[PDB]
């Protein structure tokens, strides 16, 4: 259960092509470099995130690059405002492969509470995004969760190696909601704390 | 009609003479109340049968005589609580002649105003527990008022 970018397919995967597959996907999650990109108040609980209290750089992800051509990451955190979604979308085009992006926000997955004539009601619209991240905003813990899910979704997904060889086309992993998966713990909830308490 | 007291006793039976002695000739068959009867059970009885006996035409008479007759009853029990006797005298103001659409509730609440100005210390002795409307909802401040 994949998907080919150039349908949904099937595991494309010699034994040590593998495991240089598994090599590169190791290296390209264990080393992924932001775009530094301020849009809103999303992106002042990103760069929360960033400092020493909560230290993002322990997951090797605090490099926060200014140039588009040095980052893989996009971190859309703010709202996609019309005069700045010609912005995002050539910003998003001077990156190089391999590049994912991550919606922060209720702005950044559907408009949010800016259901208006000026937002662009999500950047999905015309931005593929790999990961969302509910809230307004997110804390940054939350922040540093959906950075996990795409650590783990980049891990298993199937890239060409070298691009004079093999299958350029590139395989990305139908994971398996997160919602679906944590299904079974949510509802077995059955006391919280009363919010008289600190 | 209204009660009276000894003060009252020597004052001849006209209607004008108890027209301004804050009361009503009626049909001029007294009742007299001796020391033993406690006037609270008897304007809770009072009560009871003007509500139980009233028409249910319109709201004041309706939804209040039942509220006084309800206060009357916790004032017996001593289960009163404070803003009961003010209840009292703003259901009685709002149940005036002309304030229902007929003139028995102001006959109705004649004796329980007359009770009121003549005997409140007989009324105050019921209240005995403090004004407690709403329980504790757990997980809820309530709000304190002042
Ligand atoms: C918004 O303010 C900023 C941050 O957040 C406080 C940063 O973390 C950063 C990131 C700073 C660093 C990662 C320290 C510099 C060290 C770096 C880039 C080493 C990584 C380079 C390589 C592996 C290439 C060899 C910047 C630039 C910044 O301006
Ligand atoms: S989702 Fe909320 S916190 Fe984030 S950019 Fe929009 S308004 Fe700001
Ligand atoms: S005041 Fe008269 S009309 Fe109104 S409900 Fe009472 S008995 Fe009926």
């Amino acid at each position: 259960d994949y998907t080919l970018t150039r349908e949904i397919v099937t595991d494309p995967l010699n034994v040590f092509m593998g495991k240089l597959n598994d090599m590169v996907n190791w290296g390209r999650k264990n080393s992924i470099w932001p775009y530094n990109f301020g849009l809103s108040c999303c992106y002042v609980e990103m760069v929360t995130s960033f400092t020493a209290v909560h230290d993002v750089a322990r997951f090797g992800a605090e490099v926060l690059r200014a140039s588009p051509r040095q980052a893989d990451l996009m971190v859309v955190a703010g709202t996609c405002f019309t005069k700045m979604a010609p912005v995002i979308q050539r910003l998003y085009d001077q990156m190089l492969e391999p590049k994912w992006v991550i919606s922060m926000g209720a702005c950044a997955n559907s408009g949010g509470m800016y259901d208006i004539y000026s937002v662009v009601q999500g950047v999905d619209k015309f931005i593929p995004v790999d990961v969302y991240i509910p809230g307004c905003p997110p804390r940054p813990e939350a922040y540093m969760q959906a950075l996990m899910l795409l650590q783990e979704s980049i891990g298993k997904e199937r890239r060409p190696l070298s691009w004079v060889v093999g299958d350029q086309g590139v395989y990305r992993a139908n994971m398996q909601s997160e919602r679906e998966r944590k299904r079974g713990e949510r509802i077995a909830v059955t006391n919280l704390r009363t919010p008289d308490e600190i | 009609t209204d009660f009276l007291t000894e003060a009252h006793l020597d004052l001849p039976m006209e209607f004008e003479s108890i027209g301004k002695a804050g009361s009503r000739l009626g049909t001029a068959l007294a009742m007299a109340v001796d020391h033993e009867i406690n006037m609270v059970s008897l304007v809770r009885n009072l009560e009871e049968f003007f509500a139980r006996e009233s028409c249910g035409w319109c709201t004041p008479c309706r939804d209040g005589l039942p509220w006084s007759v309800k206060i009357l009853r916790a004032l017996e029990r001593g289960e009163g609580q404070p803003g009961d006797i003010e209840t009292l005298e703003q259901l009685c103001r709002f149940l005036g002649p002309g304030k229902t659409f007929c003139a028995h509730a102001p006959g109705a609440v004649e004796p329980l105003q007359s009770a009121i100005k003549y005997f409140r210390e007989e009324f105050e002795a019921g209240i005995k527990q403090p004004f407690s409307n709403t329980h504790l909802i757990n997980g809820i401040q309530p709000n304190l008022l002042k």
